[PDB]
């Protein structure tokens, strides 16, 4: 369950990247095609080496599915209803890859925002992002 | 799965920048305000009752320090954390209870300490490296178990 | 997200269990401590052994839980509110630990229900477990 | 944390009456009825479409009794587990990428099946037996990735 702090924190965190958002999202899966190898199955289609203009695209993509969640925190079943059609029916990913994704998220944000990730950001911070892994991860049957 | 020399190099040079007065109990005062439940091992360290009280406990940053230097020691018998971790181990499962899926989260939360504190420094293959010590670790730690 | 087949499947099945409950439950409990001893230090109070009548009454007290989390199904989070303060904030439960139980109390089911315990009335459970295990943990902060 | 001799009495006890031409393909049918991104792993293996397509599955049913057979062995060399799973961990792990948490999910479905096979037969102290041997299993077979 998300406290207010919790979303007051998660917006204030995520309004800094501005800009930058693209950009760290795909840092992030960078993140973790490289130290978690077994994900990269996911994309035969992408060439997954650093620069990769398919990664930068689809960071694109992840970021603003995430700013849908920031700016529905209360309605995040809803707002994000075709992709978590997408990513259990269509695209059948494992639910522990969230968690690998999710971690990645927060250490692309910590590498990017020292003052903004404090310990009541990050906790704030792995909240949300547990609560994004299980809208997407509900529409298995 | 282990380390190339490449990895070592990337690893080592970060390690080295490390306080290691700081991040380790920076790690388990964040393991323990992320994830609170583990808080439960804690009863005796006193005031947990906020961010701020965790962090600047001083029973949690002496504890952090000791964890840190275990991780150093992994560091330096990547060949071998198995015995490296024995004594760890049968702590942590036998006397403890610890469930290892905690030695997972704790070795992500130092990895996130290390982003905190290195920044740019700290890039994908650097994290990549890093992630393989920590499970390493984790599955080290975790030998009573199995 | 629990589907109308789960829930009708769910009531269906533990509409069989009938004046059992209370005895599937400690059984559960039962098989929880034995194969995944970690589990037992949240009960230094109890005696765990066989027969035990703690084991005994503290089962029917999970099973009554259980079906309140059936009754209600689709308010599941308002049901089981209490009982989520308790485990996270009190308790301290450790989250790995009601997917242990969860699995043990599909195993009771399946040792005490063969007729039912086809493969989808077992995937319906499975769902139920953990969205009352979801409910439960959801309380941490 | 291996078998005493009373776990292993009542292990191969019960595994002498399994039907090895059925348990396997009930287990991995489960899995993937209960567990659906499993499918994933089987594109080839024609109807999926519902719990009674996957059971009734040749293909499904086929599979499932070569794991079966790898946990028979498995139980043949319950103190070299490593070794015995040694080419099935390069196959799933470094061939197919299975995230190790599904060797988890097998093993307890398989238990699950055990329990609605023998019923009381199945008692808490067997279960206890057979989770040992079913863990031991899913690390051994996760070798690839430590
Ligand atoms: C917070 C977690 C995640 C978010 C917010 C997210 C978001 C998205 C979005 C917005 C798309 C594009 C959908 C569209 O264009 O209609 C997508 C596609 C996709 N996602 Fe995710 N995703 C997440 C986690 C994951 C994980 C963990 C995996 C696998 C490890 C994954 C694998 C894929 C794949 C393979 C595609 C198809 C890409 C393509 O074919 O172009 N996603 N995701
Ligand atoms: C990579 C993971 C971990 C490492 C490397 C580690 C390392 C250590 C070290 C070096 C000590 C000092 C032992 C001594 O005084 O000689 C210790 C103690 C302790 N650890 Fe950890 N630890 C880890 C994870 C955890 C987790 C997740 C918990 C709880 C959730 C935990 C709970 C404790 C407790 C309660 C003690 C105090 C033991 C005592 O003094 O009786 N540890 N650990
Ligand atoms: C579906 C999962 C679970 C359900 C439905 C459930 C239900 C309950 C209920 C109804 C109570 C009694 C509350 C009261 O009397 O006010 C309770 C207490 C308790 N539970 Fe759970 N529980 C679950 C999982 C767990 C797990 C996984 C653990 C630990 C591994 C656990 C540990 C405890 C403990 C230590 C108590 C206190 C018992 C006492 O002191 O008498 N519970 N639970
Ligand atoms: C305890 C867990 C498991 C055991 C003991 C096991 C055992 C086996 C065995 C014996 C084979 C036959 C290999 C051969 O033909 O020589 C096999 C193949 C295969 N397994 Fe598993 N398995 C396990 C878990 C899983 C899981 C969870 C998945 C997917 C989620 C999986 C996916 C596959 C696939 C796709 C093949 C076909 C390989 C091929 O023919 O190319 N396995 N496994």
């Amino acid at each position: 369950v998300l406290s207010p702090a919790d979303k007051t924190n998660v917006k204030a965190a995520w309004g800094k990247v501005g800009a930058h958002a693209g950009e760290y999202g795909a840092e992030a899966l960078e993140r973790m095609f490289l130290s978690f190898p077994t994900t990269k199955t996911y994309f035969p289609h992408f060439d997954l080496s650093h620069g990769s203009a398919q990664v930068k695209g689809h960071g694109k993509k992840v970021a603003d599915a995430l700013t849908n969640a920031v700016a529905h925190v209360d309605d995040m079943p809803n707002a994000l209803s075709a992709l978590s059609d997408l990513h259990a029916h269509k695209l059948r990913v494992d639910p522990v890859n969230f968690k690998l994704l999710s971690h990645c998220l927060l250490v692309t944000l910590a590498a990017h925002l020292p003052a903004e990730f404090t310990p009541a950001v990050h906790a704030s911070l792995d909240k949300f992002l547990a609560s994004v892994s299980t809208v997407l991860t509900s529409k298995y049957r | 799965v282990h380390l190339t020399p490449e990895e070592k190099s990337a690893v080592t040079a970060l390690w080295g920048k490390v306080n290691v007065d700081e991040v380790g109990g920076e790690a388990l005062g964040r393991l323990l305000v992320v994830y609170p439940w583990t808080q439960r091992f804690f009863e005796s360290f006193g005031d947990l009752s906020t961010p701020d009280a965790v962090m600047g406990n001083p029973k949690v940053k002496a504890l952090g320090k000791k964890v840190l230097g275990a991780f150093s020691d992994g560091l330096a018998h990547l060949d071998n954390l198995k015995g490296t971790f024995a004594t760890l181990s049968e702590l942590h499962c036998d006397k403890l209870h610890v469930d290892p899926e905690n030695f997972r989260l704790l070795g992500n939360v130092l990895v996130c300490v290390l982003a905190h504190h290195f920044g740019k420094e700290f890039t994908p293959p650097v994290q990549a490296a890093y992630q393989k010590v920590v499970a390493g670790v984790a599955n080290a730690l975790a030998h009573k178990y199995h």
